[PDB]
RNA sequence: GGGAACUUUAAGGAUACUGCCAGUGACAAACUGGAGGAAGGCGGGGACGACGUCAAGUCAUCAUGGCCCUUACGGCCAGGGCUACACACGUGCUACAAUGGUCGGUACAAAGGGUUGCUACACAGCGAUGUGAUGCUAAUCUCAAAAAGCCGAUCGUAGUCCGGAUUGGAGUCUGCAACUCGACUCCAUGAAGUCGGAAUCGCUAGUAAUCGCGGAUCAGAAUGCCGCGGUGAAUACGUUCCCG
């Protein structure tokens, strides 16, 4: 069922099913049945109409996909417009919490690029 | 109603054996009733301390050092049983706290 | 980071000089070692030289710098690639 | 040893049916010391085939193993008699685990009414084995 | 050790007697609830204002003996070293060699 | 009526023996509700079982220290120190059915230089 | 209220010595199989390391011959660095899932720490934690919830209800001060990873494996180190080859 413009799984329990969308955890979905009045392990293609529309109404009041992919963009670049010490991290891709780089970098630095 | 509580502690056992011996023979000589001694969970403390000067990790040495504790009650004393143990000389190595 | 609430920390000399500065219009920059305070309200538009080691860097404190420690503003190693 | 014999490791008969080779074969399937979910599975197990069929749980286990013991291991080793059982338990406990029934147990059972009918994995490895053996 | 480092050492030590009361004074008028706020932040402002010296957080332990600012055994204060020695001559009391 | 003592890996387990109708209590539960598992209530049971008096006696324990399996030995274990102190011509069998032997293996200590009692760290010739 | 029985606490002592029976070995040395006994052939473990070797390690714990500096190679201070990062290697931790994950209920330890300390209980917060207050200088009060385990529900082999790295927000505490460069809490994000080439390591029983707990250092800061207990295996025919 279309839930904030994602086609979520239609054959899991409902607090399951939520968290595919982009932005919305455990404790969101838990929440947001809890809002509508749903059983967490009530089944997707056991709710009819309105209740789908409850949860779409809810899910509306947290930023999900499309505004939350484009706030976390512009915080980033921000910080490396500004100057200070995270941007200039996140220009180099190094890491941006005080981890060493002598070794064990590879999340931010990607595969071993040879000499 | 007042019974005399003695608590002695020390790094030697041997040595806080001989004042307990001292202070119960004391108590009954002077003609009173004693509990105890009653031996006391005892105390070690351990450390590892490094042989080498500059660097070996697995060369050391393991100490240890151990508090031991008794307790005695004289119970129904008499007046001269107070005076009495004042009078007991002072053991080096071993430490005494009366309460009354 | 510092705990709400002891508010914010700022050195006393480093307040002082801001005060001074704002209170008249000295255009000269306000030199310090000071790193650690915190960049308040009244900094924008001045100019600190914040010592990174061996140097003083000049910094113009624009609004978007305003809650950031002077230091994370004057890098103190020298990077170029291997 | 190099200068003696050590004796072999004594370990006591099962405390439900009071049998060497079912404690043999429970620790077999044991892992990282966890000897209470070996239990519950080989119990479980010796139960699902007792409620297939009525027999005595024990005899039906020395008939699988017979079947299921191996003459030789390729070139061919001439073997004691102890090694082929364990041989027999470690690839019965193998073929269980590969099988896909939901819980271990029950696949556990399975292998074992597999055996005992004649076709089956650990059956089938036991055929390749002599294959492979009675030719040198 | 250096003896300019033992001397900083005992400067310090000097220092954090000297200002010791006043920080306590400031660090519970800081923690009064009753008091205001102006005072609050005054109290505040004093603390921050002490020479850094008067700070118990910048203590180093050092041996006693030597001077050394690794391994320190609070308990007998001293460095690994000189406890080693002086543990194995007895004249450390009811200390012995480790086993069980 | 009687008392025995067992003991096995920091257990230590206190058992009175009487003629009864087979009633047994640990620590003020039942056998059932003390242990889930099944294999430590055989342990229990086993003396009685190989002596057959399961219901002509009364059992009245208590236990302290250890895990699961160290307390349901120390429990047989003083189960058969009791019927021993009872009637003295059982202690044969129990002797034959090892349940008068006090099993004496405990936790080895760990070593300066070793991560274990005897597991030692990975070596590498450079 | 009582009791001194049992458990434990901790000083002293007895006990095992081929002690007895059978076969046999030069009638040497001994070696096999039994009964009593908690324990039967060094009971387990720890400390203890002959004569010597490597002009092996340490002048940076310390002491010490000789050589050098002594307006500086001595002393004081504030900021920075010792945490950098195209890479290579050693030692470890966490996983790759169903003998598992999550959720609800409910059991069983030992050894250590506690007054510039540890904190019952009450209130507030989702929480790290904050406020009030109580006992304890501890076999008396406290850190303290043991975890794996047992019972029930769900998940049905999926890069998933596996995994938890990286990253954006919002906070707490220690501290004069967490930018470079602390730990911890909540919301969101959800990377590699499907059992690992040549090759190589540990371990012979309460061991390996696996599960949690404590301490020294120490304002704060352990996946390391030193300890503690719970659950609890497999295999050894043999010295030809590999190492000392
Ligand atoms: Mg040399």
């Amino acid at each position: 069922a279309r839930i904030a413009g994602v086609n979520i799984p239609d054959n899991k329990h409902a607090v399951i099913s939520l968290t595919y969308i982009f932005g919305i955890g455990r404790h969101t979905a838990k929440n947001i049945l809890a809002a509508v009045g749903i059983t967490e392990t009530t089944k997707i293609r056991e709710l009819d109409d309105a209740q789908l529309d409850a949860i779409r109404a809810e899910v509306a009041k947290v930023p999900t996909e499309g505004d939350l992919r484009r706030e976390i963009s512009m915080n980033i670049k921000r910080l490396m417009d500004l100057g200070c010490y995270r941007g200039l991290r996140h220009r180099r891709s190094l890491p941006v919490r005080g981890q060493r780089t002598k070794t064990n970098a590879r999340t931010r630095k990607g595969p071993r690029k040879p000499i | 109603n007042q019974r005399i509580r003695i608590r002695l502690k020390s790094f030697d056992h041997r040595l806080i054996d001989q004042s307990a011996q001292e202070i119960v023979e004391t108590a009954k000589r002077t003609g009173a009733q004693v509990c105890g001694p009653i031996p006391m969970p005892t105390r070690i403390e351990r450390f590892n301390v490094l042989t080498s000067p500059h660097v070996n990790k697995d060369a050391r040495d393991q100490y240890e050092i151990r508090t031991y504790k008794r307790l005695i009650d004289i119970v129904q004393p008499t007046d001269k049983t107070v005076d009495a143990l004042m009078k007991l000389d002072l053991a080096a190595g071993v430490d005494v706290q009366i309460a009354l | 980071p510092r705990s709400l609430k002891k508010g914010p920390f700022v050195d006393a000399h480093l307040f002082a000089k801001v005060e001074a500065a704002v209170a008249s219009n000295s255009r000269k920059p306000i030199k310090t070692w000071s790193r650690r305070s915190m960049i308040l309200p009244d900094f924008v538009g001045l100019t600190i030289s914040v010592h990174n080691g061996r140097n003083h860097v000049p910094v113009i404190v624009t609004e978007h710098m305003v809650g950031h420690k002077l230091g994370e503003f004057a890098p103190t190693r020298t990077y170029r690639g291997h | 040893p190099r200068r003696r014999v050590v004796a072999a490791r004594e370990i006591l008969p099962d405390p439900k049916f009071s049998s060497q080779t079912i404690a043999k074969f429970m620790n077999h399937v044991m892992q990282d010391g966890k000897k209470s979910i070996a239990e519950s599975i080989v119990y479980g197990a010796l139960e699902r085939v007792q409620e297939k069929n009525k027999v005595d749980p024990v005899e039906f286990f020395e008939t699988t193993l017979e079947k299921v013991r191996p003459m030789v291991e390729v070139v061919p080793m001439e073997v004691r008699p102890s090694r082929r059982t364990a041989l027999a338990m470690r690839w019965l406990v193998d073929a269980a685990a590969k099988r896909s029934e939901k819980t271990m147990a029950l696949r556990l059972a399975g292998e074992l009414l597999d055996a005992a009918e004649g076709k089956g994995a650990a059956i089938k490895k036991r055929e390749d084995v002599h294959r492979m053996a009675e030719a040198n | 050790a250096k003896k300019g480092m033992i001397n900083r050492e005992l400067k310090r030590e000097k220092t954090v007697a000297k200002y010791a009361a006043k920080r306590a004074e400031l660090k519970a008028t800081i923690a009064n609830v009753n008091a205001s706020d102006e005072e609050r932040f005054e109290a505040m402002l004093k603390l921050q204002a002490l020479p850094r010296n008067a700070s118990p957080v910048r203590l180093r332990n050092r041996c006693g003996l030597t001077g050394r600012p690794h391994g320190y055994f609070r308990k007998f204060g001293l460095s690994r070293n000189k406890l080693r020695d002086t543990v194995m001559q007895g004249d450390v009391p009811g200390v012995v060699k480790a086993s069980w | 009526t009687n008392y025995g003592t067992g003991r096995r890996k920091t257990a230590t387990a206190r058992v009175f023996l009487s003629a009864g109708t087979g009633k047994l209590v640990i620590n003020n539960r039942t056998l059932e509700q003390y242990f889930g598992r099944e294999t430590a209530r055989m342990v229990v049971r086993q003396p009685l079982e190989l002596l057959e008096a399961t219901e002509k006696y009364d059992l009245y324990i208590t236990v302290k220290g250890g895990g699961i399996g160290g307390q349901a030995g120390a429990i047989r274990h003083g189960i058969t120190r009791a019927l021993i102190a009872a009637d003295e011509t059982l202690k044969p069998v129990l002797r034959q059915a090892g349940f008068v032997t006090r099993d004496a293996r405990e936790v080895e200590r760990k070593k300066l230089g070793l991560r274990k009692a005897r597991k030692r760290p990975q070596f590498s010739k450079r």
